[PDB]
């Protein structure tokens, strides 16, 4: 080669996503007392989430 | 989670119906109907006691 060129290029990368939290009783029962008292003889499927 | 609020009162709202249902004109009713030509009747505006 006898001459050259300067080239500027672009690269795009994800770094992070959104952070969420879920309330187990409010999603399942929803301020019911008949429910959320039946959802107490089920196991620990709400701390593990 | 939510453990801090408990519902206290309980309210009931029903429409203003006063006359009782005709249980006694469809329950003694000197002559009934044959099974093959059974009788159908509509009931409306009742306090079904
Ligand atoms: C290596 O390549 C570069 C281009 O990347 C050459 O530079 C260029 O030189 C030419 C001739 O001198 C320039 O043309 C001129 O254009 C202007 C109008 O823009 C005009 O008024 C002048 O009379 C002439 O025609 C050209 O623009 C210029 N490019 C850049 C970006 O500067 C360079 O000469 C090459 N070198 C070798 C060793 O071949
Ligand atoms: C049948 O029901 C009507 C409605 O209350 C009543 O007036 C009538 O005395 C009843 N007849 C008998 C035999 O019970």
């Amino acid at each position: 080669p006898t001459n050259f060129t300067i080239s500027v290029t672009t690269e795009i990368l994800p770094v992070s996503m959104t952070k969420t939290s879920v309330d187990c009783t409010m999603y399942i029962c929803g301020d019911s007392t008949e429910c959320s008292n039946l959802l107490l003889q089920y196991g620990s499927f709400c701390t593990q989430l | 989670s939510n453990f801090r609020v408990q519902p206290t009162d309980s309210i009931v709202r029903f429409p203003n119906i006063t006359n009782l249902c005709p249980f006694g004109e469809v329950f003694n009713a000197t002559t009934f109907a044959s099974v093959y030509a059974w009788n159908r009747k509509r009931i409306s505006n009742c306090v079904a006691d």
